[PDB]
């Protein structure tokens, strides 16, 4: 797409279409006639657009109403509307940008957010834009949260999120303009490497992929046609499905080979009937000839009698024969049509010992992708975010991901080693109760009108608490919070001297022994301009490598490169790291997933913002003061740093509505 | 609306595979040992009919006639005559048994001699007494 129609879909909003968002903010637009909604979708469309091709730069109402033309730039309240909601809800004017416009003398209002990382940065920013006073706390030495950058000497790798995935619609393309990205794209080949360290040929490569996805279009299938949802109360599982399909496939093959088998018995057993039909009449051939042999022994003169007993006897013998020559000519077509199917069998086994190595391989990347156990994602719902995928080739971002939340962090009031502890809220206002992660009795108390938790889902779920409600979440958020899932993947940064594998080839594949071990060191990478390799650990195997000591971690990982480019050409690595992300306090866990028995509405849940009851009784209903962002808060881009960002963007927006009052509602 | 290709999944087969916590592994072995049942089976039989197979070796070779090659006549040489009432009382019916027994007569002539010597070789007697067996 491109045009105004294209900047209304690297806005992620149909360009023909009022969303949702837009009929609540322009009530008396959408109820209207179509003709007034055309001009405020092509305002929209157009300011979406000029803040696209520049957004280096700060796009004021009189710069878009500037470059507006007739009959759109006739109304001039619309246009302001407009570019308002706009710039609140922070489609446009987000990020970093050259402020035309410096800030507002004084703030209003005041909130405190609970930690730095993309979503936290994102609405900090945004906030302070809108002129409230704003301070961030957080528990690491360091902004990102779960984008960490790994730096040393000329080494840059990312322990956290790596990947742009996809520019098409994507709120980072419009970052990385604003941002140095060093954006590279990612070659999709991958060839894998069994056990014994070496290739699969690309006949197997291609026949166990193909079987994966067909498994995968039938859970699909089990899902939505047969209504598999539930089983024995417990809601089934991805990895459930999966094992269902699969001995149905093994169930068909047996059930092939039977019925074929049992095409072989009825002819053979037509064969049997015949056969004992052609030994009988062969044993009447040969006493009908001895008969008619004697009949002939009586030479002549013969009477009439003893005459027509020779011809009698002739005739019942080209008779006999007759049949045999015809049961013999069945024999014939029987006994080719045994060798017929018996020279082709149907399949001998669904899938081989190494067949299904490679398989488990297929779904460890899959693991991988959901950061979790194949029996632990919902079966009905753990790819719903699929529609809203970006378009566009997946980059990495060759100069570390950090410089993201760095860029967006400048200019912001963040207590670093922070760690809060406590979180009040009531109808007059919030306190914070935080310590000093270093001395942990140095206490800090906090007040403000409003409280943005952006808490990692990990924290959140934490038993005992490592953050203390006053008062207690209400159980529909505490119930959310069980139900989603929070998943793990690890990584192993490996530095070494010299390039020894293929330098056209990003990413190559290793396939474990066991289903158990699939996911232990099953992915490598590729990505950087210094010679460093980065290896992943998923499903099952994240949760176990992480209770065994760096030196063994990448000793195995020594063990498979050797065994794939030569045992003498992989040599020590000078710089290793491998991250922990399920025993970091401030994660506890990668990112979150659909669990079963979990669901995409769970993550609408956990955006809710939370209202204190009156202080005193009979008072009327108060503001609502603790709002939730981050990664697993916004349903549509779960697990992304997009859709943190998003998310920051959404609450900023929401605050400020509540707090600075929405004037372009009117 | 319908499962991928190569791919074999029916609402019956989910339910009974799903059934308990090792029904996939019973149902598993139900075929595994109806394969076995029915390869040793085949085996059976086939070793059955390898045996039937030898005791007809040689085949009808040293039982055969050779063709006996004989213009058809229109004239009944008495002997023919008395061959036919022979051929009637052994074969009744049979018109092409009958020809072949003669010979030189052809299937029609044989059901004309029906007609024709009906009454002089009482026929229907004959053939009363053929029915009679
Ligand atoms: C881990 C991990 C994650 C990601 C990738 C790899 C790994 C290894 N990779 C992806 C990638 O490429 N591309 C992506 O876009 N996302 C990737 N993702 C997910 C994103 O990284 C992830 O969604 C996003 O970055 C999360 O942003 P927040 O919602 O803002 O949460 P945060 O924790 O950052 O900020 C919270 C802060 O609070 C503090 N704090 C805590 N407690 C306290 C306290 N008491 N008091 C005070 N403070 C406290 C904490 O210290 C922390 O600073 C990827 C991906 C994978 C699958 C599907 C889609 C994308 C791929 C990749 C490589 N695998």
């Amino acid at each position: 797409p491109s045009g105004v129609e294209g900047a209304a879909f690297q806005s992620r909003l149909p360009h023909d279409r009022m969303t949702s968002q837009e009929a609540a903010c322009f009530p008396d637009i959408i109820s209207g006639p179509q003709q007034t909604q055309k001009v405020f979708l092509f305002i929209r469309n157009r300011t979406l657009q000029l803040w696209l091709d520049n957004p280096k730069i700060q796009l004021t109402f009189e710069a878009t109403l500037q470059q507006l033309e007739a009959p759109y730039n006739s109304d001039t309240v619309l246009v302001h509307r407009v570019h308002s909601y706009l710039e609140r809800h922070g489609l446009i004017n987000f990020g970093i940008y050259k402020r035309i416009k410096p800030l507002p003398t004084k703030k209003t209002g005041k909130v405190i957010i609970i930690g730095s990382g993309v979503s936290g940065l994102a609405a900090a920013r945004q906030l302070q834009s809108f002129g409230m006073d704003v301070t961030l706390l957080e528990a690491r030495d360091r902004v990102g949260g779960r984008v960490a950058t790994f730096r040393k000497g000329n080494y840059v790798a990312d322990l956290g999120a790596m990947v742009v995935t996809g520019l098409g619609g994507n709120p980072m393309a419009v970052v990385s303009k604003q941002v140095n990205m060093e954006l590279a794209k990612i070659k999709q080949k991958c060839p894998l490497y069994e056990a014994n360290g070496q290739a699969v040929p690309k006949e197997k490569d291609e026949m166990v992929e193909q079987e994966f996805n067909r498994l995968l279009e039938a859970t699909s299938y089990l899902s939505h046609q047969l209504d598999f949802n539930v089983l024995n109360n417990k809601p089934v599982s991805l990895g459930q499905a999966l094992e269902v399909v699969i001995q149905l496939q093994e169930k068909h093959v047996k059930d092939e080979q039977i019925e074929h088998w049992k095409k072989i018995v009825k002819t053979q057993e037509e064969l049997k009937e015949l056969l004992n039909k052609m030994v009988n009449l062969k044993e009447k051939i040969k006493e009908l000839h001895q008969q008619y042999k004697e009949a002939s022994e009586v030479k002549p003169p013969r009477d009439i009698t003893a005459e027509f007993l020779v011809k009698s006897k002739h005739r019942d013998l080209t008779a006999l024969c007759k049949e045999y020559d015809e049961l013999a000519e069945t024999q014939g077509k029987l006994e080719e049509k045994l060798q017929e199917l018996e020279a082709n069998p149907p399949s001998d086994v669904y899938l081989s010992s190494r067949d299904r190595q490679i398989l488990d391989w297929h779904f460890a990347n899959l693991e991988f992708a959901n950061a979790t156990p194949l029996s632990t994602l919902s079966l009905k719902h753990w790819d719903q975010d699929d529609d809203f995928e970006f378009t566009g080739s997946h980059l990495t971002v060759r100069n570390g991901y950090s410089c993201v939340p760095v860029a967006l962090a400048e200019g912001l009031d963040i207590k670093l080693n922070t760690a809060v502890r406590q979180v009040r809220y009531t109808a007059s206002g919030c306190e914070v109760i935080a310590v000093n992660t270093r001395s942990t009795s140095q206490t800090f108390i906090y007040k403000c009108d409003a409280v943005l938790c952006t808490l990692p889902l990990g924290v959140l779920k934490q038993q005992p608490p490592a953050v203390q409600f006053v008062p207690p979440l209400p159980e529909w958020k505490t119930s959310a919070v069980q139900r989603m899932g929070f998943g793990n993947l690890n990584k192993v940064v490996l530095c070494f001297d010299r390039v020894f594998w293929d330098p056209s080839v990003n990413l190559f594949g290793h396939v474990g022994s066991t289903t158990a071990s699939r996911g232990e060191l099953f992915l490598f990478w590729n990505l950087y301009k210094a010679p460093i390799l980065l290896a992943l650990v998923a499903g099952e195997a994240a949760g176990i490598m992480e209770n065994i000591s760096d030196d063994v971690i990448v000793g195995r990982c020594l063990a498979i490169l050797k065994g794939i480019f030569g045992s003498s050409a992989v040599p020590q690595p000078k710089e290793t790291v491998v991250s922990r992300w399920r025993a970091d306090p401030w994660a506890r866990g990668s990112y979150s997933y659909v669990a079963a028995g979990s669901s995409g509405n769970d993550y609408d849940l956990m955006a809710q913002p939370i209202t204190p009851g009156p202080s005193i009784p009979g008072a009327p209903q108060p503001i609502p003061r603790l709002f939730f962002a981050g990664e697993h808060t916004i349903r549509n881009y779960p697990a992304t740093v997009h859709g943190a960002l998003l998310s920051g963007l959404r609450e900023a927006g929401r605050i400020a509505d509540q707090f600075l009052g929405a004037m372009y509602t009117l | 609306r319908k499962p991928p290709k190569g791919m074999f999944l029916s609402q019956e087969d989910v339910e009974a595979v799903s059934a308990n916590a090792t029904a996939a592994t019973t149902v598993l072995r139900q075929l595994d040992m109806e394969l076995v049942s029915v390869k040793r089976q085949i085996q059976n039989i086939k070793q059955t009919n390898s045996a039937l197979k030898e005791k007809l070796d040689g085949g009808i070779e040293p039982y055969r006639l050779p063709e006996v090659i004989q213009k058809c006549n229109a004239r009944w040489t008495t002997e023919e005559q008395l061959l036919a009432v022979q051929a009637i009382r052994k074969y009744g019916r049979d018109f092409q048994a009958i020809s072949d027994v003669i010979g030189n007569k052809s299937v029609v002539q044989v059901k004309n001699f029906f007609v024709n010597y009906r009454r002089r070789f009482n026929i229907d007697e004959v053939l009363q007494e053929w029915e009679a067996e």
